[PDB]
């Protein structure tokens, strides 16, 4: 029933910023943590930002701390990822996922039940 | 930067510390997720982390302390000083005592299932974090203010959570008698197999004394804690026909990203699952 749809990705110049959105079209969204994750070719899944059901924010990937910020608009049932100073190493499919009755997001070795299709972010100069 | 080295005895206290400190400290939790925190053998990493810690937090009130208890031995071997090196985060709560005759009036440690006591725990933690790491005092007070406000809102919700249940099926049944503070704060009586985890866990007489109570007062659900063996309550579920509606969180939080993976989340889970279970 929990449905998540991302938006806001694409081709972006190195150094620039991008804001991703995660639109939640299930309900009782206030009782879920929402995490942003990414998957780059040949790498493990990284949880890059998380906001828990209590609104606490956590950042499980050191290489994006200070550049990424997660926020929740409860009225809109949307979670935003603000990415800054983007690097070639940030190129990945970015996807959001929902975790019922959680304040935190799983580590890479945990399975992931409710997630969106994902949105490509490619950091390069065309 | 040279972060403060903190050690907490279990995952509940560690999570409350994390809610106050964020990523500003170096935090070690001794009792692993899902394990009983009343009796535990520290590992070499635990003894080492405890010796090097700048501040140690424990529950107190007869959870891990007292004569020959595991934490007492730990801090005595490390030559630590009470209220200089290690602090009972329960200081200031209104203690409730064990009722069984064999427990000789000892304290019941499970204060944190009353959210107002969770607020007291968090204030004690923030006090010592600020006193020993003043450079991060601004973060500590901002997190403390925000966290206490969230716990207060959940406490308000807890005080009305069971108003639709008839005072004939208001019975929280768990394996350990760990709900005394919850029962007192929120007006839902509780029953158990064994009163505290250090007793024998699931003897014929315990199970039968509970089954007789489940004949007088007959709730729509039983619950099993994440940190106990399920077999005694499954037996109680057999002989009573009452289903185990869900697992609940008492002595441990869950793993990161699972339901109940923080103090706040485990209490929201408990409030929702217990009220939904008792209404079925
Ligand atoms: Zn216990």
């Amino acid at each position: 029933e929990v449905q998540l749809v991302e938006s806001g990705g694409g081709l972006v110049q190195p150094g620039g910023s991008l804001r991703l959105s995660c639109a939640a079209s299930g309900f009782t969204l206030d009782n879920y943590a929402i995490g942003w994750f990414r998957q780059a070719p040949g790498k493990e899944r990284e949880g890059v930002s998380c906001i828990g059901l209590s609104a606490v924010t956590t950042y499980d990937t050191d290489s994006v701390k200070g550049r990424f910020t997660i926020s929740r608009d409860s009225a809109r049932n949307t979670v935003y990822l603000q990415m800054n100073s983007l690097r070639p190493e940030d190129t990945a499919v970015y996807f959001c996922a929902a975790f019922p009755y959680s304040d935190y997001c799983p580590d890479s070795d945990d399975f992931l039940q409710h997630r969106g299709h994902g949105t490509q972010v490619t950091v390069s100069s065309a | 930067s040279d972060k403060l080295k903190v050690v907490a005895t279990n995952s509940i206290i560690a999570d409350m510390t994390k809610a106050i400190a964020g990523d500003k400290i170096d935090l070690h939790s001794i009792v692993p997720i899902g394990q009983d925190p009343h009796e535990y053998e520290p590992l070499p990493e635990d003894v080492e982390k405890t010796s090097n810690a700048d501040v140690i937090f424990y529950n107190g009130i007869n959870l891990e302390d007292g004569g020959q208890a595991w934490f007492t031995k730990l801090v005595k071997n490390a030559q630590k000083t009470k209220n200089k090196d290690y602090f009972a985060v329960s200081d200031g709560i209104d203690v409730i005592y064990l009722e069984g005759a064999s427990e000789k009036g000892k304290e019941d440690p499970h204060a944190w299932l009353n959210l107002e006591n969770g607020i007291i725990y968090s204030k004690n933690i923030a006090k010592q974090l600020i006193a020993k790491d003043p450079k991060n005092k601004e973060t500590y007070e901002k997190n403390l203010k925000a966290y206490v406000a969230k716990l207060e809102k959940l406490d308000k919700e807890a005080k009305s959570k069971f108003d639709a249940i008839a005072e004939n099926k208001k019975l929280i049944v768990t394996s350990e008698g760990c709900f005394k503070y919850f029962s007192k704060a929120y007006g839902v009586p509780s029953a158990y197999i064994w009163e505290i985890n250090t007793e024998e866990e699931g003897t014929p007489d315990q199970i039968s004394s509970l089954i007789e109570k489940l004949k007088v007062i007959k709730p729509s659900a039983l619950f099993v804690e994440s940190s106990v063996d399920r077999r005694p309550m499954e037996t109680v579920s057999k002989d009573s026909g009452i289903p185990i509606y869900s697992e609940i969180f008492t002595d441990s939080i869950a793993k990161k990203g699972k339901p109940g993976d923080s103090y706040y989340a485990m209490m929201k889970w408990n409030l929702d699952k217990i009220s939904e279970g008792l209404a079925k």
